[PDB]
C-alpha cells in the first residue's frame, strides 16, 4: 500500500520525526518488507480433478502440493519423492485416467510407487489455498462441476 | 469480532491502531499491571526545600508512555509523600497530572477497555520541616508465566514454594522435613529411638508421596551426649530402615541435619 | 544492506515501517517465538452451551496484536478444545481467525520472513455433552539469554542444570555426586571400606575437575549397622583422603549423605 | 513540563511521537540500556573468506530497529574480531552502519536524550589467515526491578547473594559458614576442641544475627582420625550448644560439614 504523510507509519516532517495517534486516522501500516514473498493459490469453491504441471526445485526431496483448509491445516498432499530433479512432474486427478508421471528430457517415469499414499487421503479439493512443496514454478488447470448449466 | 491491528491497509483504512490499543499491547510486552509502572530516570531529580523537580523521567503508566521534563510536585512538610500519576483520558489537552499523597492510592483503573482515572505510585518522598530527607522509588513488577533463561544474577532474594512434613517414623523417631522448590530437603533428627536392630523397618508412620525420593538416601544423624552415630535409609516407597547399631529397652536421645535431592 | 526503521524521514518517505517488522520487534521486545503468545483477558470470557465468548481478550501471535471483542468459537461436546489463533497475511480484509481443534497443532510458521499461515494455540476448553466445565490457559514463554533482577517470586519450579558423577575413590569407597545450579554437591556414600590408615589418600580416582570445591571439604559418613563414623576430605586438586580410624583386611560398609559448595 | 505520548491527538497535532520518544519507550519495555542490544538471526550468518554476511539479522540498539539483509562487513586475519552496531543520528541518510573492530568499543552514547554516536558490540569473531574459525554472540542483558513467574528453566546459572562469617565459637571449634541467598547455610567444621561437657554451652563468640537460624538446627560433626563423632545445637538466639561426648584436656581435631535453613 501507499505511503501517506500524518496516515502512515513514518517519523517525518519537523525532526526528529513525529506520528500522531489520531482517532480512525491514527497510524496505518504501508506494507511490508519484501511483500513479493506472499502468494496465495486461492481455492474458492469445491473443485473435482486437475491437471497440474509441477516444477520440482531440490532432488530426494518430497515434491508436490497439499491443501490447506480455512483454518490453515492439511487434509490431502500429492507428494513424490524423487531420486533425480524431474524437469516437471505431470499430475492428474482425474478419474478414469489418473496420470502420475516425472518428466526428465524426453524419458517419462511413472510417479505411482513413490508417491506419499497416506497424506493422499482425498481427490476432492475442498475451500481454502494450495501449497506447493519443494517447487520452483507451478502451471494448474482446473475443473469444477456444475449441476444444470 | 476479531479487531486486527498490527497489519497494513492497502486502502490506507483498514485497521487503524489507537493510543488504548497500543497501550495494551505495551503492558503485554512488558507484563505489567495497572498497578505497576515502567520507570527510568535518565538525570537525577532536583530536591528543593519541600518540592521535587524531576529533571528527566520517562513514565509508562497503564502502557502509557509520557516524560517528565523538569516537571516540580509540591511536598507536605514533616510527612511521607506518595508521588501517584494521575490519567484522566477525559482532558483530552492534559490526561497525565502528578499528586503528592499521604497514602498509596493505587487503584488500578483499566483505562485503555473502561472509564475512569488511573492513579499508581511511582515514587516515595520522605520529607522533613526543612526539605527532603530520603527517596523511596516503587518496585517495577514484571508478572510473567515461564521463563526460558541462559544467565541470571539476584541482588536480593528468590521466594521458592516450602513445604513442611513431621513424620513419627516409630520406636521413637521423630523427623523434621523442609522441602523447598519440590527438590531440596532437609531432615531433622528428634525424639529418643528405643527396641530397635538393623536393617529393620520402623514401626511408625512412612514418609508422604511429595517427600519421598527417587532413590534411598542414606541420612546421617547423632545420639545426644555420646560420640556414637546411627544412619537411616529413606527408600522410595517412603519406608524408613533403621541402619545404626541395635537398641534396646532404654531410649537414646537422637538429633541431626541431613539433606538429600528428590529430583 | 541495512533497512533502518526506528528513524526519521527527513522527506516523510525514507523509512516506513511495515507490519513484519514491528511484528519481529515486538516478538524480539518480549521474548516470544512462533510457538508462544501474549495473551490478556480484560474481561472474562463467557461460556453459553458449546460455546466460548470472548468478551474482551487481547493476543500477540508472532509479533501481531489484535482484539476477541464479543468473538464466539462453537466447541465440540465431550472433549478437550484446543482454540487456536490462526494468521493468514494473504488474507488481507480478515488476517486471523479462531479455530477449536482436537489437538494442539501449533506450527511455529515465521510470518514475517516467510509465507504460510501461523497456527498457535492460546486456550484448551474441556467440555460435558451440554456445556463448558473447564478452561486452561496455554502457557505465555519469555525466552531471555540473561537476566539482572532484584527479587524474584516463584509459585512452581525452578529447573536448574543437574550434572551427576560416579567415583570409585578406592580401598572399596564410592561416591555419587549429584551437582546442581554447577554450585551445590550432595554426595551419597556407597561401597565398603578396607585396607586405609588416618590421613592417607584413597587409593582410586580423583573427582573430575567439574566437581572440585575451591576449599577442602569434609564430609561425614557412617557405617551401616554400626555406632561407628567416619569423613574424608575432598581436596581442591580432586584427591579424596580418609580420616576415619584404621581399617584392616575386612570390608566395612560405607553410608551417608554430606554436602558442599563448589563456588 | 509533562510530555505525553501514547495519547489521541484531538486535532492531529496535541501528542506527536518521534524515533527518540519510541527508542525509549522500547527499552524500558525490555529493560535494555545503551551498552547491551536486542539481536535475533532468522537465518544463520554466512561466513566466506575474511568476510561475514548477514542474510537476515534484526538488531535493536538503544531501543532503535533495524535489519541487516545480506549486509557483508569485512574481517582482519587471525584476529578476534569485534563487530559493533554505529549509530549517528546526524548521518540522516543512513544512521546505521557496521565495523569489525579490535576490542569492544562499546560507548553507551545516550541517543535518544542527547547527541553524539551510538557504539555498541553484539558479535565477536575470531578468524584464520584464511577464513573464520569460531563465532561467539554478545550478552542480551535484561536488566528488571520484580519478577512474578510461576515457572523457570535455567541452562547456564543463578548467581544468588553469598555471605561468609568465621565465627570461633569457643573451647577449640572454628565455624565457617557460608550463606546463599539468605536461606541455605553450610558450616564447615575447624580446630580441636578441649575441655568440655554434654549440654554446655560454648565458651568464645556466639553467631551473628544474619545468620541465626528461626529454630534450633542439630548440626552433625566427626573427630578426624577416629571412628566417634558429635553434634551441636545452634540455637535462635545465637548460643552454640555442644552435645557430643565430654572433651577433656586434650585437644581433638573437629571437621565436618552441616546444612541447614533460616527461613
Amino acid at each position: 500500500g501507499k505511503v501517506i504523510a500524518g496516515m502512515s507509519k513514518i517519523y517525518g516532517g519537523t525532526a526528529p520525526g513525529n506520528y500522531k495517534y489520531i482517532k480512525g486516522t491514527s497510524y496505518t501500516y504501508y506494507g511490508e518488507s519484501d511483500i513479493d514473498r506472499l502468494s496465495r493459490w486461492d481455492i474458492k469453491e469445491e473443485i473435482f480433478s486437475f491437471m497440474g504441471i509441477l516444477y520440482p526445485k531440490l532432488p530426494k526431496t518430497p515434491a508436490g502440493v497439499r491443501f490447506l483448509d480455512d483454518i490453515g491445516n492439511e487434509y490431502t498432499a500429492i507428494v513424490f519423492k524423487t531420486e533425480q530433479v524431474q524437469d516437471y512432474i505431470l499430475i492428474n486427478t482425474d478419474v478414469n485416467d489418473e496420470t502420475y508421471q516425472g518428466w526428465k528430457g524426453t524419458t517419462a517415469l511413472n510417479l505411482f510407487p513413490v508417491m506419499d499414499f497416506e497424506r493422499y487421503r482425498t481427490r476432492i479439493i475442498e475451500k481454502g489455498q494450495m501449497e506447493l512443496i519443494n517447487l520452483s514454478k507451478a502451471e494448474f488447470k482446473i475443473k469444477r462441476k456444475a449441476d444444470f448449466v | 469480532t476479531i479487531k486486527n491491528f498490527t497489519f497494513f491497509s492497502p486502502n490506507s483504512t483498514e485497521f487503524p491502531v489507537g493510543s488504548n490499543n497500543d497501550g495494551k499491547l505495551y503492558m503485554m510486552l512488558t507484563g505489567m499491571d495497572y498497578r505497576t509502572i515502567r520507570r527510568k530516570d535518565w538525570s537525577s531529580p532536583l530536591n528543593t526545600a519541600l518540592n521535587v523537580q524531576y529533571t528527566n523521567t520517562s513514565i509508562i503508566a497503564g502502557g502509557r508512555y509520557f516524560e517528565l521534563l523538569n516537571e516540580t510536585v509540591a511536598l507536605k512538610g514533616d510527612s511521607v509523600n506518595y508521588i501517584h500519576a494521575n490519567i484522566d483520558l477525559t482532558q483530552t489537552a492534559n490526561p497525565v497530572s502528578l499528586s503528592a499523597e499521604t497514602a498509596n492510592n493505587s487503584n488500578g483503573v483499566d483505562i485503555n477497555n473502561g472509564s475512569g482515572v488511573l492513579k499508581v505510585c511511582f515514587d516515595i518522598v520522605t520529607t522533613s520541616g526543612t526539605g527532603v530527607t530520603s527517596t523511596k522509588p516503587i518496585v517495577q513488577t514484571s508478572t510473567l508465566d515461564s521463563i526460558s533463561v541462559n544467565d541470571m544474577t539476584v541482588s536480593g532474594s528468590i521466594d521458592v514454594p516450602v513445604q513442611t512434613l513431621t513424620v513419627e517414623a516409630g520406636n521413637g523417631l521423630q523427623l523434621q522435613l523442609t522441602k523447598k522448590n519440590n527438590d531440596l530437603v532437609i531432615v531433622r533428627f528428634f525424639g529418643s529411638v528405643s527396641n530397635i536392630q538393623k536393617g529393620w523397618n520402623m514401626s511408625g508412620t512412612w514418609v508422604d508421596r511429595p517427600f519421598r525420593p527417587a532413590a534411598v538416601q542414606s541420612l546421617v544423624g547423632h545420639f545426644a551426649g555420646r560420640d556414637t552415630s546411627f544412619h537411616i535409609d529413606i527408600n522410595p516407597n517412603g519406608s524408613i530402615t533403621w541402619w545404626g547399631a541395635n537398641i534396646d529397652k532404654t531410649p537414646i536421645a537422637t538429633r541431626g541435619n541431613g539433606s538429600y535431592f528428590i529430583k
